[PDB]
């Protein structure tokens, strides 16, 4: 998850 | 793998033709020598076990579907690679020339893509959320800037330093967009984002609020939810640097635009040297500051366009 949450 | 080094020619997720580094030894790997230490990317399998199988092929050809989003995280790795090296400096992420592995066929169907502290992961998407994310040159780039920001600042991925961690990723990843000079914008995520629906993005750099997020200090997000709203809160610095690069007036206050190359400059200083794991977005305002003021002088336009940013979406 970091792209988006 | 030890081997000599070939050039294999294949279609990313975007069904667009471009030539990449192998190594030959049997088959061709996708591991390019030319970059530092190498860029190696591996086959996850639809499986979460990391990094997976060091991608081999039997004929340096890579125009299989299957091929694709290996095609692009290798391809994107490259350019992220050469912006770091002839816009910063930088060598890879650690500054050292450190190997930029990446897996591609994450899991199945999985929205997302994210650097895990010792490499670049990608899913595929479900095909209506997302395409391969490594179809995106910003979401590469995005990511593989929190490598950086690991070995330099260290945000700490919470809260407002968390913010500033992802709204350094998303600077990055348009500057390397901006870089490579295909179809660049203010957005984040447009070329693999719900393939069914034209003209949106993940998030909007120039217009947070087109996707919910805040655009001005006051609207802060300060729940649990993602972290306390690291891409949420992303918008408020994500709107203070595109105000920085491009110009204009945001709740009344008018910023003097100055370019992304001065704005590349003046993040990736504040952020090797002025930037630490605890930062604020009030401590980012002066890093920010004082690394314009390194580089332009305390009376310099440059200067004065980021106080103006910073007061346009309330950060003092
Ligand atoms: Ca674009
Ligand atoms: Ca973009
Ligand atoms: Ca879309």
């Amino acid at each position: 998850g970091a792209i988006i949450g | 793998i030890t081997g000599t080094s070939t050039v294999g020619v294949g279609r990313g997720v975007l069904g667009d033709q471009k030539n990449i580094n192998t190594t030959y030894s049997t088959y061709y790997y996708l591991q390019d020598n030319t970059r530092g230490n190498g860029i190696f990317t591996y086959d996850a399998k639809y499986r979460t076990t990391l990094p997976g199988s060091l991608w081999a092929d039997a004929d340096n050809q890579f125009f299989a579907s299957y091929d694709a989003p290996a095609v692009d995280a290798h391809y994107y790795a490259g350019v992220t690679y050469d912006y770091y090296k002839n816009v910063h400096n930088r060598l890879s992420y650690d500054g050292n020339n450190a190997a930029i592995r990446s897996s591609v066929h994450y899991s199945q169907g999985y929205n997302n893509a994210f650097w895990n502290g010792s490499q670049m992961v990608y899913g595929d998407g479900d095909g209506q959320t997302f395409i391969p994310l490594s179809g995106g040159i910003d979401v590469v780039a995005h990511e593989l800037t929190h490598a950086v920001t690991d070995y330099t600042a260290g945000l700490i991925y919470q809260n407002e330093s968390g913010a500033i961690n992802e709204a350094i990723s998303d600077i990055f990843g348009t500057l390397v967009e901006f870089y490579a000079n295909k179809n660049p914008d203010w957005e984040i995520g447009e070329d693999v984002y719900t393939p069914g629906i034209s003209g949106d993005s993940l998030r909007s750099m120039s217009d947070p609020a087109k996707y919910g997020d805040p655009d001005h200090y006051s609207k802060r997000y300060t729940g649990t939810q993602d972290n306390g709203g690291v891409h949420i809160n992303s918008g408020i610095i994500n709107k203070a640097a595109y105000l920085i690069s491009q110009g204009g007036t945001h709740y009344g206050v008018s910023v003097v635009g100055i370019g992304r190359d001065k704005l590349g400059k003046i993040f990736y200083r504040a952020l090797t040297q002025y930037l630490t794991p605890t930062s604020n977005f009030s401590q980012l305002r002066a890093a920010a500051v004082q690394s314009a003021t390194d580089l332009y002088g305390s009376t310099s336009q440059e200067v004065a366009s980021v106080k103006q940013a910073f007061d346009a979406v309330g950060v003092k």
